[PDB]
């Protein structure tokens, strides 16, 4: 651990005082939105939060429990939400008005991802057991893929706009070349549950996270299993993962946020909410040691990786 | 109540 880390905790250095389902910092980590099932979306100032003894400069009301947030690379005012009716919404925070509401999903919707080399390109899955990939200058989805089990989490590889990776409740995660929707380039097994997140730390290196407990480290040029991590509890909720180039960070029901080195299967270190209680999202500040936490009490907090 | 849904 030594040759790879420097950290042994985790630093408090801001707390905002019900679940919050997703937290993202915009193309600029100038910004960052909560959501969940309070029906709103809150934008804040990352800079205020720190400096400051907290009020959002941006609230969105929404018809739906809000399950996901993505923000777009290009477009810094522009942020995708899913609900809990299917609705996958692209918003302007400036004007808080809904740019395009696709409605598509039968059901909820638990992820939507906007992508980083085609901006204009975002993906959705759903408990419809479907995948849509919409874009923002077209009402109509662009390509639709149906599975035979409930869709939590989508992502876009990266690196390019051609791949997404799909957790799913078979327990399996499903990486598509949409060029060709017909096969999933690649089915990874290895969890033992529902595959509840998928994030990618690099354009060859895909995350996951099930409640099996575990995360696990894939890779997906050559689709091999590379390394499974343990120490957290996560047997039944979204406990939030999120991952940069060396590091992965996941929620718990035991109310602690985890971080690991992608080079070592248990824990560098942990943190304590100051709350019965799980923490429902994660969020690096690209890759720096900073990261945005909220459980599901509603409390926010900003954690610094610390020597 | 944020649930993971499992075919299972």
């Amino acid at each position: 651990a030594m040759t790879f880390t420097r950290y042994s905790r985790l630093r408090v250095i801001a707390e905002i005082r019900n679940i919050v389902s997703s937290i993202e910092f915009d193309r600029d980590d100038e910004l960052f939105a909560t959501a969940g099932v309070s029906r709103c979306i809150k934008v804040f100032d990352f800079s205020s939060v720190v400096n400051e003894p907290q009020c959002p400069i941006v609230e969105m009301s929404t018809r739906s429990k809000l399950s996901c947030l993505s923000w777009n690379k290009h477009e810094k005012n522009h942020i995708a939400s899913s609900d809990y009716e299917g609705i996958v919404t692209v918003w302007d925070v400036t004007t808080r008005q809904s740019l395009m509401e696709y409605e598509e999903h039968e059901k909820r919707a638990w992820s939507v991802d906007f992508s980083r080399t085609e901006p204009s390109m975002l993906v959705s899955g759903s408990d419809d057991c479907k995948v849509k990939v919409w874009c923002t200058r077209q009402e109509a989805s662009v390509i639709n893929i149906d599975m035979k089990a409930n869709i939590c989490c989508v992502k876009y590889n990266p690196g390019s706009s051609n791949y997404i990776a799909v957790g799913s409740a078979d327990h399996h995660i499903h990486y598509y070349d949409l060029r060709n929707i017909s096969q999933p380039l690649h089915v990874f097994s290895g969890h033992k549950k529902a595959v509840s997140y998928v994030k990618f730390l690099s354009n060859n290196e895909l995350a996951s996270a099930s409640t099996d407990s575990t995360l696990r480290l894939w890779d997906v040029k050559d689709n091999l299993p590379v390394r499974t991590f343990r120490g957290h509890t996560n047997e039944k909720n979204f406990v939030g993962l999120t991952v940069n180039s060396e590091y992965l960070a996941c929620g718990s029901e035991t109310n602690e946020v985890y971080v690991y080195h992608k080079e070592i299967t248990r824990p560098v270190t942990s943190h304590r909410f100051g709350s019965s209680y799980f923490i429902s999202a994660v969020c690096w500040k690209s890759d720096s040691p900073t990261m945005l936490t909220a459980n599901s009490q509603g409390t926010i907090k900003v954690l610094v990786l610390a020597a | 109540l944020l649930m993971v849904p499992d075919m299972y």
